[PDB]
């Protein structure tokens, strides 16, 4: 310990401070010259970040603490220059000479008059000085004032201008990562009025630096992937203009603002794709602009670009609209062909060949049940061009056999083998069609929906399906003729033909489960506007539903279509809208859950994620409202799938604690199907843990309950491994698990995880994030599993042909206009920099290198070298422009 | 002779993060709501204040009267 | 297992008071469920014995 003969500083600066009242008053030169002495060497002594241990900072408040409680205010004859010298100097001590409660006083030193440009002796100090300080005035200090008194004094007046230099201050002395602090300090200010101080912070960042303006951006999405609903209301549009007014990066608008789209605006997003149609310069990045606006997140933009540029410039929305959904038909048909895949398979049917082995002998398997999932053997695998003549000969015997709605699903099943198709889809129907049945022609025609399914061009929008419709006096040519077509129609808004169906629903005719799946066709087209679709079902629903307290045919499906409706919007007047439309029995209150998270497709909304669970938890429920519970819990299953695997962990964490483990008919009957609805990617925490309750069959239920639970663990898409689950299952599931019931199930999972090949994109996430719904194709299904006795008769309508959303797989393709271009692509796992060293490295899993069409598989940002520029959206998505450029010798 | 009639009925949802601000901006959501429609509901007070003090000790009893 | 800023962001702050609230509300979920269990029959007489 070496103290002693060297303390100057804590001498003649613990002196002459304390002589300053010795010397303020009859002392006109020393009141002065003496501060001014101490300002600019307290000053001196803090610039260097290599000393933070100051000689004086932490030696003169051990007096002048007191001092300065005797020297700023009870001076009360303050100059106009002494103010300039005490304030300079004492407003610097403050954070240290204080405790914490320094957060309501960060003013009785600085706020008497904040001296002249308090960064002029606070420049080149990164935040020992004042900038830690500036943000402990704007966290406690400026947030009390507006809370609710925004519109104030000094503290919100010159605080606006302080807060505008302090944030040019931060790109301004070593542009480090403290870029990232102007969003910290940006959004503590003025939460909710965040525009208000983005406002400036966006014309100030359009003049800031335009290679320093991505990784701020990255930082604001990444900010933006979770919020509150009005911040996610108010960053998402300061979001907008930063690569349209500072950068003109400008191809991340069309799909990086459709999260915008919902949110703030419709219109306001069309006021973008109006921002698209100006910036029309001049076709690459234009292109691939509107490649995603038809077959990506949304379709219905055919109406806006037929206007006076009618030759290249504006004809290339039909080229959007199914030349390139056909030039997509031509990967199926070229492509994928030449990597693996002849007209028929049909041989994982015939991957059951060494059970006939397994003990003894075989041939012991004659259930009738088992037919219907031998359609699959011939249905699952033609998706994407497996056409067949006279493959389909085990479905023209067995058409011509038995089993009517077995008739219907075989007839369903044409549909999903000639799959994206507007060529001669309807010319293979019509070989198959005229047979004068009821249950041939309604799989058929309703097949014919499936043909020309995401087309949405001149087919028949009411030339066959409506034709097939009014024939009706009868079963279900009164039922399969509105699905197809509100099936083919999902991706448009169009309201004509929702106005010709409008009377399904206005017939009144009882036909139960043809007004059920009504509601379930208009709700696949429309999610916004035209309120008399809420209004039409609720007619019905109180005519019938009221004078009944029966099964869930009224309710699986009746309010679902009002969800779709009204999906995707966290305004909560939905909830007020649709609850206090249909106050009522609780019985007709289990309505209630529906439209309530419709609306709530993906966010951080956690308050309601409590009141997900709160108010109808267990209290163990004597057979009444078990369905309720079910149905709240179903609605846990998404606001769960998109924030980006943040909650996904913790999902899995709770939904296995507490339900499979301390539940009742909400665990061990539904909660399963979580799991087939979080991911379709399949990896072996989950799809391990699905075993535990299912190798268990537990038996003593109705265990089709937990074989529904088996059905749909296979509801991961991207063939894999787990063929040794399914396979090992269905040897036990031929004897046990008996065959009468679920010998279809579990190989109608055992056929779909190889559906084809490729074509394994049903997971609601394109680019990085953005849904693309979707959501209406697929919740009907896991709507329609609850529970039985639609194992039989009314779901195979449904379970069939209900997610038909599949856009198509794989990044590999080049399109340099003539189409010769492979590329060099480097495929690896997905990124995970957020913010470290520049340039960040992208990813990690440099193994895997091919050039052309290999495979999307679950995390993969697919990147590529040398020297083509990739130069598109440089996000990605699948139909890349790809120019050329080399100027680096 | 009340059963003393209670209720379980809740456990208080003690989740003490952004709800808190979250109400607040809701409760401004009702300040143009109520006060802007219709909100006009009153009600007296010291009404049951007012019998207790002029009460008796001047009980009238008959001939076989109680007394502690 | 993601913590990814790795620095004194405000990302960490708004990413761990996410873990927060979801182990917050298992807690609450479970409080819950020890809590409204009028279910009473405690072995149906036969494991009792």
């Amino acid at each position: 310990m070496e103290e002693g003969g060297r303390d100057k500083a804590p001498v003649q600066p613990q002196q002459s401070p304390a002589a300053a009242p010795g010397g303020t008053d009859e002392k006109p030169s020393g009141k002065e010259r003496r501060d001014a002495g101490d300002k600019d060497k307290e000053q001196e002594l803090s610039e260097e970040d290599k000393q933070l241990q100051d000689e004086l900072e932490m030696l003169v408040e051990r007096l002048g603490e007191k001092d300065t409680s005797l020297y700023r205010p009870a001076l009360e004859e303050l100059r106009r220059q002494i103010r300039s010298s005490t304030t300079s100097m004492t407003s610097v001590p403050k954070p240290l000479k204080f405790l914490r409660p320094h957060y309501g006083k960060l003013k009785e030193i600085y706020e008497n008059m904040a001296p002249g440009e308090n960064k002029r002796f606070a420049a080149d100090i990164i935040s020992v000085l004042a900038m830690t300080m500036s943000g402990e005035r704007e966290c406690l200090k400026y947030r009390l004032v507006g809370s609710q008194e925004e519109l104030a004094s000094w503290g919100h007046e010159y605080v606006r201008h302080l807060a505008g230099e302090v944030a040019k201050e931060w790109q301004e002395l070593d542009d480090a990562e403290k870029v990232q602090r102007e969003p910290l300090l940006t959004l503590v200010k003025e939460i909710v009025p965040y525009n208000m101080a983005h406002n400036a912070e966006h014309e100030a960042c359009d003049l800031l630096m335009e290679i320093e303006q991505v990784d701020m951006l990255e930082k604001d999405i990444d900010e933006n992937a979770y919020a509150k609903v009005c911040l996610y209301l108010t960053s998402c549009v300061n979001y907008v203009p930063e690569p349209e007014n500072s950068a003109l990066l400008r191809c991340a608008l069309g799909v990086f603002r459709k999260f915008s789209r919902f949110p703030e605006a419709l219109r306001l997003a069309l006021m973008l794709n109006d921002m698209e149609l100006v910036e029309d310069i001049f076709t690459s990045c234009k292109d691939v602009v509107v490649q995603k606006q038809m077959a990506f997140m949304l379709g219905r933009h055919g109406v806006f670009l037929e206007l006076s540029e009618d030759v290249e410039e504006y004809e290339d929305l039909t080229e959007i609209m199914s030349n390139v959904q056909l030039n997509s038909n031509f990967l199926a048909l070229a492509r994928e062909l030449d990597i693996m895949e002849p007209k028929v398979p049909d041989d994982i049917y015939k991957t059951h060949l060494e059970n006939n082995r397994f003990g003894g002998s075989g041939s012991q398997v004659d259930s009738a049940r088992m037919n219907l999932a031998s359609s699959f053997v011939n249905g699952f695998v033609n998706a994407a061009f497996g056409q067949d003549k006279l493959l389909t000969d085990d479905g023209n015997k067995w058409l011509y056999k038995n089993k009517d709605h077995g008739m219907l699903s075989a007839a369903a099943s044409l549909g999903m083998i000639l799959l994206w198709d507007v060529d001669g889809g309807l010319t293979q129907i019509d070989k198959y069609l005229y047979s004068s049945e009821d249950y041939i022609k309604s799989g058929a025609l309703l097949a014919c929906g499936i043909v020309n399914s995401g087309v949405r061009n001149e087919c028949d929008p009411a030339l066959a399906l409506l034709s097939d419709y009014v024939l009706h006096n009868s079963n279900t040519m009164r039922l399969g003729s509105i699905f197809g077509l509100g099936l083919a129609y999902a991706g448009s808004n169009r309201e004509d033909v929702l106005t010709l169906l409008l009377p399904v629903m206005g017939d009144s005719k009882s036909s139960m489960e043809v007004a059920g799946v009504t509601a379930l066709a208009c709700g696949m087209i429309a999610v916004g506007s035209c309120n008399g679709d809420v209004t039409s079902t609720i007619l019905q629903t109180i005519m019938e539903k009221s004078e009944t307290e029966l099964k869930d045919t009224y309710a699986r499906w009746l309010p679902l279509g009002l969800g779709l409706n009204h999906l995707g919007k966290g305004e909560a007047i939905e909830a007020i809208l649709a609850a206090l439309e249909v106050v009522s029995e609780p019985f007709r209150s289990f309505a209630n859950t529906l439209v309530d998270v419709c609306a709530y497709a993906g966010s951080g909304n956690v308050l309601k994620v409590q009141q997900l669970l709160h108010i109808c938890s267990e209290h163990f429920d004597s057979k009444e409202k078990e369905e309720d519970k079910d149905k709240k819990e179903k609605k846990d299953k998404d606001k769960k799938e998109a924030p980006a695997d943040m909650g996904a962990h913790q999902g899995v964490a709770v939904l296995g604690i507490a339900l499979i483990a301390m539940g009742e008919e909400i665990g061990a009957e539904m909660a399963l199907r979580t799991f087939g609805h979080l991911l379709r990617y399949g990896e072996p925490t989950l799809r391990r843990a699905v075993p535990l309750a299912l190798a268990l069959i537990s038996v003593s239920n109705p265990r089709l309950n937990i074989l529904d639970t088996l059905s749909k663990f296979s509801h991961d898409a991207d063939p894999e491994v787990s063929y040794n689950s399914i396979f090992a299952m269905g040897m036990v599931g031929s004897g046990t698990n008996n065959a009468r019931l679920a010998a279809m199930l579990r190989q109608l999972a055992q056929y779909h995880a190889k559906d084809p090949n490729n074509l394994f994109m049903v997971r609601l996430a394109q680019g990085l994030t953005h849904l693309g719904k979707g959501t209406l194709t697929l919740c009907p299904y896991h709507s329609d599993r609850q529970l039985m006795s639609q194992v039989a008769v009314a779901g195979l309508l449904t379970v069939l042909v209900s997610f038909l959303d599949v856009r198509n797989i794989i990044l590999g393709k080049s399109h340099y206009v003539l189409y010769g271009l492979v590329a060099a692509m480097q495929p690896r796992m997905l990124v995970t920099f957020d913010e470290e060293l520049r340039p960040l490295p992208v990813s990690v899993r440099v193994g895997q290198a091919v050039d052309v069409v290999g495979q999307a598989g679950k995390p993969k940002t697919i990147t590529g070298f040398q020297t083509h520029t990739t130069p598109v959206l440089l996000a990605h998505g699948e139909r890349a422009e790809l120019a050329t450029e080399e100027f680096l010798p | 002779e009340v059963p003393k009639e209670k209720e379980k009925e809740k456990v208080s949802t003690a989740v003490l993060s952004i709800t808190a601000k979250a109400k607040k901006k809701e409760k401004e959501k009702e300040k143009k709501e109520e006060e802007k429609m219709e909100v006009d509901e009153a009600e007296k007070k010291e009404e049951k204040e007012k019998k207790k003090e002029p009460e008796p000790n001047f009980q009238l009893l008959d001939n076989p009267a109680r007394v502690m | 297992p993601l913590v990814t800023p790795h620095t004194q962001c405000r990302l960490k702050l708004l990413k761990l008071e996410r873990i927060k609230d979801y182990l917050l509300m298992e807690e609450e979920f479970i409080r819950n469920q020890e809590q409204m269990k009028p279910l009473e029959e405690k072995q149906e007489e036969e494991r009792s014995k």
